RNA sequence: GGUUCGUUCCAUGGAAUUAACGUAAACCCUUGCUUUAUUUGUAAAUAUUAUAAAGCAGUUCACCUUUAUAUAGGAAAUGAU
């Protein structure tokens, strides 16, 4: 919750988790060069053990937020996180009744 | 070593550069001193700038080895020079003013001075002819910006009877019901 | 005051219903190489043939438009947001491409077409350019000596950018461009 | 001497010469290429996908913008009308509709294009063309003889200055304030309808949409004549007036079906197939061998060799007064054009151009409403009426058997879907619409 | 706060409730209820005047008044919708009523949306003929002639362009030499 | 929307909204028919 | 009875000049000036080459639109004082005609000639001259410190304030990992 | 009543004449051929793989059979293609 904006910056479908995924964007993007010295230290074998073990402690006290494996695309449409294309930024159905009216440019059904 | 081939200038007797000299002078012969004159007096100086340019970088010499007549889907249907803008078969031009940041609609009396003012101006150029009055409502500008005439986005219009639509049609309403 | 009669007509209107002409090129190094997109192909050859006729003017011998091969993404989506799962259908978004390619074209020349392309850019059509030049050794001292010839050439487009006495909301120069491009470009 | 790395550039030369080959089969004529603008609504290429994927998404807050942009009206106070207030909330039918933005994408600018139908000017111009001559006539003697009693003696001079001229301005104004109001209204919204097409009010939208493709935006507004020639606008306003509850669904539809003029036809030659013969009119027919060197080498005609003189036989030529004649000029601050722009008659360039335009012609026109459009308020069933005028076939292809270019793989080039959504008090409807042309 | 009301509090005054002929208008405002002194003297000369004009003229412009009254009439004059209206079924802006005669005939002046977009197409291949008869000639004034490389440039670089894109691969440069 | 009335409000133009005027329609439909949201609580139940 | 009497032939040939057009005149107009700002930014040996990449630096401080002289001279007055005044950062025209409109929009509102002497010299140092850091060669393994300056310069990805971000944290765990 | 892949076509009916959608046509890939283009593909090349824009092509011609004389059909590695 520390992680929202007080002032709503989305221009795209709102939706209680596309707030939550919105929020987790912004946070992995403030702290991945942090992220990146703790994994760099962990991964040093060169440097002593308690340094080691230092970082790798430092890196489970980060906010969850703060991880990029909890990043999941979401249809800027339908706020859906099933059947994206990272193409489109839309689920599999928006993308085709999108693709049928030519919102989607260079998009055409296929026959071959 | 050359770009093309001969097949097709050794059929028409141009095997030799002597040939293909008097094929170009007497084919594609530069306008002389009696048409650059009469050309440049119809055109302004910048046209002419262009017309002076063309003819000294596209040589004869070229038309006559690889000029081929165009049959593109893309080639202009029709000979024109495109020296101007056209009414109806061209983009709408923009060569007013930008507008005004600070101007506003009048009010009754910035509305009534330029009122008064349109009035001085028809006079001083019988009363306001027809001709005047539907400039005033079409053309008089009624905000604060000095009687600006800002460039137009719309679309030029169409012919009074588009080619092809006309003739096609008749109004099933009859003004007798 | 008399009329005269116009054996022809300028070249320049001439050569506008003939094909576009070609230079000769007398080595054939390849001087520049542009490559043009788009998702329809009726701009895509129009704007070829408008690209060769500038590159005549300029004294640039072009080759092309080499039609490349054709870049087809494919996409099968069910045609039902819910369950429907037999029912699918194929979508494609094929990119159609054309490369002309100059040879012994000058670089200063060269970048002339290039500019010109770019300011009568025909909409719906992506274009990259690769463009090659050769250069003596101690490229280091050759960059410091044209300092003083390329200040001349920007004394007059100074005026394009003005900003308040020591900028600050710019901070560090170098972070700022490198974090403002990002931002132009969408994240990349 | 030259470099090495020079010279390794020039031994791959295995080029193909242009053989400049003799056609000897018969080319029949291309197909219609319709416009590239018309299949997606978004005319772009990128290489960087970043300003490709959001376009979707701003399409629906462009359009918005722009439906609310030609909405804008003056405030009562301004115009000084008497609002009349009330609860209910009136549907305006006599304002501009706007149909859906087209944007043609460069790296440098975008076009945006939008039909409009400007309904508000029908009513405006007509209503302020009702004021008589005798108003302007009238009014300019009253500035004449006021300043005979007013600036002057009883029966430009340096002793009449701004300090007077204002007091003899009021003076006017208090004795026909109810008639300069009255005028100052219908000239105000007039030109407040003017303007949203000029760049006095356009270069402000500017500013709000070049923010979401970060480029100026130029703006193409095509007026059209008949809210028949786009469905985009019919379906919004089918769906305004079918928005109150005492709409009558079906006699609504019947009134704008009227309202649809198709051009006489006759059934047997339209459904006509077509033979295919060689066209000798074809300039690719024509002329076998493309080469001028052939060409105007004295083939047919005798002594054709001006290059001129070959494209005025085959093209339409403004410069010349007779169509295979001769060019002839004239020998020996205001606007710079040639002397004989004003002589050139584009009489039949105009045929040339639209005759060259298929689906000019309004061929076919389809309605369908669907959703709860019952009057009474309980949970009644859905409603579905249909309604048609004309076909929305494509009888270049079905008929003559022609070859056409598909939209977006399936899409007919001649027809043209939208569909509006809106919702009674009881529940939600939506209007679809196709319009052919032929 | 709370629940909205509607804001009743919205009209504009007119700054002259009926109209004042110039003896009348001049005599109210010089009652010295808020005015500039120094002023006065302006519209006490203006009103002397007025006075000391003839009777007849005074007359005149009454007259002068009535008849564009009279010219405005049907401007102001509310028109009554069709019996069976498809515009102004429910239009309650009285100023845009109109006869509705004839406002959907179609004249024959006008293609369908999809003709617009090849017609537009016309009016761009006109503008590219236009820059390839007068503008591409003058490129050939600031062209420069082909020379080969010497002994010494032996570096032969390679720079990438995106035409007015910014793409992170414009930045690499690639050299080869032998 | 409310960007755009800003930018012309200036000018003295106005242009409904729409979508916001349609749901503050319906709220006040509820009011009307005893059908609208409690008044918030601001403490825990107790 | 009132009948509106129909467009005289005066009023439609007045009508159609405003619809339709009116012959107007077409200037031509090439020369390298008008098409400088659209070159290719290529930093080769041809100084045009490099006065097109010194005019995308400046595009990229005045916000990054692209240059287009060509489609009018207005622009949104307020937020470029915003950006100007509040934010003080630097401001591209793509034209004198389109500075000229901005301090008529504003009332008493100036504007800088051109850049100071130091933004000038910064847009030469790097986009002209191409001055960089050297990324030094690291021999020993375990100098973690300078083996991370070595990457880091190697890499555009790695902005100055990301280099920053990940330099205080690693000299952090150096520390706390010691006596 | 015939005929057709087919409400296809022909003939016919003391009742029919037409419209829309589907159908059909057209479109996409593929096959042969023509023209264009030649790099980042092609051994060379006097241009033939590949690449891809446009155009042409079939049940077309020949043979055989053929109702009500109106609309046709068959033969299939040993006619052409
Ligand atoms: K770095
Ligand atoms: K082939
Ligand atoms: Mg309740
Ligand atoms: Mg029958
Ligand atoms: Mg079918
Ligand atoms: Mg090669």
């Amino acid at each position: 919750s520390m992680f929202r904006a007080k002032k709503l910056d989305l221009g795209c479908f709102t939706n209680v988790r596309v707030l939550r995924d919105h929020s987790k964007r912004k946070a992995f993007l403030e702290a991945e060069p942090e992220r990146q010295a703790l994994r760099y230290v962990i991964r040093n074998t060169t440097l002593p053990a308690r340094t080691r073990a230092v970082a790798q402690l430092q890196l489970t006290q980060m906010h969850a937020y703060t991880r990029p494996t909890q990043i999941r695309n979401r249809c800027i449409l339908g706020g859906k996180s099933r059947g994206i294309l990272r193409d489109f930024k839309m689920t599999r159905y928006n993308f085709r009744m999108n693709a049928l009216m030519g919102n989607i440019p260079g998009v055409k059904k296929a026959s071959w | 070593r050359s770009r093309f081939k001969n097949v097709r200038a050794v059929e028409m007797g141009l095997t030799s550069d002597a040939k293909i000299e008097s094929f170009t002078k007497k084919k594609f012969a530069e306008y002389t001193e009696d048409e650059k004159a009469a050309l440049a007096h119809n055109y302004p100086a910048e046209h002419m700038e262009a017309i002076e340019a063309a003819e000294a970088a596209i040589d004869p010499k070229d038309l006559t080895i690889q000029g081929r007549l165009r049959v593109d889907p893309y080639r202009m249907p029709y000979i024109d020079d495109f020296s101007e803008i056209q009414p109806i078969i061209d983009k709408r031009a923009r060569r007013s003013a930008p507008p005004s940041h600070k101007a506003r609609f009048m009010d009754v009396d910035e509305f009534t001075q330029d009122l008064i003012n349109w009035a001085d101006e028809i006079r001083r150029g019988t009363g306001p002819t027809d001709g005047d009055i539907l400039s005033y409502i079409l053309e008089r500008s009624s905000m604060t910006d000095n009687n600006l005439q800002a460039n137009s986005s719309l679309a030029p219009a169409l012919p009074d009877k588009v080619p092809g639509v006309e003739g096609k049609y008749r109004n099933a309403i009859d003004p007798a019901d | 005051e008399q009329e005269v009669i116009m054996s022809r007509m300028p070249r320049s209107l001439e050569a506008l219903y003939l094909q576009p002409l070609r230079r000769e090129a007398e080595y054939g190094v390849p001087s520049c190489d542009l490559q043009l997109r788009s998702y329809s192909i009726r701009n895509l050859e129009f704007f070829c043939d408008f690209a060769l006729r500038a590159a005549y003017y300029l004294g640039l011998p072009a080759f092309g438009p080499v039609p490349l091969p054709r870049m087809i993404e494919r996409w099968t989506v069910p045609k039902s947001h819910f369950i429907f799962k037999k029912s699918q259908e194929n979508f494609e978004r094929v990119t159609l491409r054309r490369l002309i390619q100059i040879k012994d074209g000058h670089p200063e020349t060269v970048q002339l077409w290039l500019a010109f392309l770019q300011k009568h850019a025909y909409y719906g059509i992506g274009m990259k350019a690769n463009v090659w030049e050769f250069s003596k050794l101690g490229v280091s001292k050759a960059m410091d000596e044209s300092k003083s010839e390329v200040e001349k050439l920007l004394e007059t487009r100074w005026e394009h950018l003005s900003h308040v006495s020591d900028m600050k909301g710019v901070g560090n120069f170098e972070d700022f461009l490198a974090k403002e491009r990002l931002r132009i470009s969408g994240g990349r | 001497s030259a470099s090495v790395i020079f010279s390794k550039y020039i031994n791959n030369n295995n080029n193909k010469l242009i053989p400049f080959k003799i056609k000897n089969s018969d080319l029949g004529r291309t197909r219609y290429f319709p416009p590239i603008s018309k299949e997606w609504k978004n005319s772009i290429y990128v290489f960087n996908h970043n300003n490709l994927k959001n376009l979707p998404l701003f399409d629906i807050n462009i359009n918005s913008l722009i439906k609310d942009y030609f909405n804008l009206q003056f405030k009562d106070k301004i115009l000084f009308k008497k609002k009349r207030l009330s609860k209910v909330k009136v549907v305006s039918l006599n304002k501009i509709y706007a149909s859906k933005a087209e944007i043609k994408h460069t790296n440098t600018k975008a076009i945006l294009t939008v039909y409009t139908f400007n309904r508000e000017k029908i009513s405006l111009y007509k209503k302020i063309k009702k004021l008589k001559k005798s108003f302007y006539f009238v009014f300019d003697k009253i500035i004449s003889f006021s300043e005979r009693v007013i600036l002057s003696g009883v029966p430009v001079l340096p002793w009449i200055t701004e300090s007077h001229v204002n007091i003899w301005r009021k003076i006017i104004i208090a004795s026909l304030y109810k008639e300069l109001i009255l005028l100052r209204k219908y000239k105000l919204r007039l030109d407040l309808n003017k303007y949203k097409f000029e760049e006095k009010l356009l270069y402000r939208l500017n500013n709000l949409i070049m923010k979401y493709y970060n480029k100026k935006v130029e703006f193409n507004i095509v007026n059209m004549r008949s809210f028949l020639l786009n469905s985009d606008i019919l379906t919004k306003i089918l769906a305004l007036k079918l928005k109150n509850r005492n709409a009558r669904v079906i006699k609504i539809m019947d009134v704008i079906l009227n309202k649809a003029n198709l051009p006489k036809i006759n059934r047997v030659q339209e459904k006509a197939s077509l033979i295919k013969s060689v066209d000798w009119n074809l300039l690719e027919n024509k002329f076998k061998n493309l080469n001028l060197s052939f060409i105007l080498n004295d083939a047919s005609y005798a002594e054709r060799n001006n290059l001129s003189e070959l494209l005025n036989k085959l093209y339409y030529n403004v410069l010349l007064v007779s169509q295979k004649g001769v060019w002839a000029l004239r020998s020996p601050a205001q606007p710079k054009v040639s002397s004989f722009a004003k002589a050139k008659k584009y009489a039949k360039i105009y045929q040339i151009i639209f005759n060259s335009i298929n689906y000019k012609n309004m061929g076919g026109l389809r309605l369908e409403i669907k959703g709860r459009l019952t009057k009474r308020y309980r949970a009644d069933r859905s409603l579905f009426k249909v309604k048609w005028k004309g076909g929305l076939k494509n009888l270049d292809s079905s008929y003559k058997g022609l070859s056409s270019v598909n939209m977006r793989g399936y899409a007919k080039p001649n027809v043209e879907y939208s569909i509006f959504t809106s919702k009674r008090r009881i529940g939600a409807f939506a209007v679809k619409g196709w319009v052919s042309g032929k | 706060e709370g629940v909205p009301v509607p804001k009743r509090e919205d009209d504009a005054k007119l700054e002259f409730t009926r109209p004042y002929n110039p003896g009348e208008f001049l005599s109210e405002k010089l009652r010295s209820d808020d005015l500039q002194d120094w002023e006065r003297e302006r519209y006490e000369r203006a009103l002397t005047s007025w006075e000391q004009t003839p009777d007849d003229l005074k007359r005149g412009w009454s007259t002068m008044i009535r008849d564009i009254e009279q010219a405005a009439a049907p401007l102001r004059r509310v028109v009554m919708p069709r019996r069976s209206t498809f515009w102004y079924e429910e239009e309650k802006d009285t100023d845009l009523i109109t006869n509705e005669d004839g406002e959907d005939d179609f004249h024959e002046n006008d293609i369908m949306s999809l003709g617009h977009g090849k017609l537009e197409e016309h009016r761009e291949f006109r503008e590219y003929a236009r820059i390839a008869v007068w503008e591409m000639p003058l490129l050939s004034k600031y062209a420069k002639p082909f020379v080969p490389p010497t002994s010494e440039e032996v570096l032969r670089f390679r720079y990438t362009t995106y035409m007015g894109e910014f793409h992170p691969a414009d930045r690499k440069v690639v050299v080869e030499f032998c | 929307i409310r960007e755009l009335q800003k930018e012309f409000g200036t000018l003295g133009l106005e242009v409904d909204d729409e979508v916001d005027d349609d749901r503050l329609e319906h709220l006040a439909a509820l009011r009307a028919r005893d059908k609208g949201a409690p008044k918030k609580k601001r403490t825990a139940p107790s | 009875d009132d009948y509106d009497a129909p467009p005289t032939e005066e009023e439609k040939a007045f009508l159609r000049g405003l619809e339709q057009g009116k012959v107007t005149e077409y200037v031509p107009k090439l020369t390298p000036d008008t098409l400088l700002g659209y070159g290719p930014p290529v930093a080769t040996d041809a100084a045009l080459g490099k006065v097109e990449s010194a005019m995308r630096t400046m595009r990229i401080l005045g916000g990054g639109l692209p240059f287009n002289d060509q489609s009018g001279v207005t622009s949104d007055p307020t937020a470029i004082k915003h950006r100007y005044v509040h934010e003080k950062k630097p401001v591209f025209f793509s034209s004198v005609e389109e500075k000229e409109w901005v301090r008529e929009s504003l009332d008493k509102f100036a504007v800088s000639e051109g850049p100071e002497k130091k933004t000038k010299q910064k847009i030469l140092e790097t986009s002209v001259l191409g001055k960089y850091e050297e990324p030094k060669y690291v021999e020993s393994l375990t100098e973690t410190v300078k083996m991370v300056e070595k990457y880091q310069g190697g890499t555009f990805s790695y902005a100055p304030s990301d280099a920053d971000k990940f330099n205080k944290k690693l000299n952090q765990l150096l520390a706390a990992g010691l006596p």
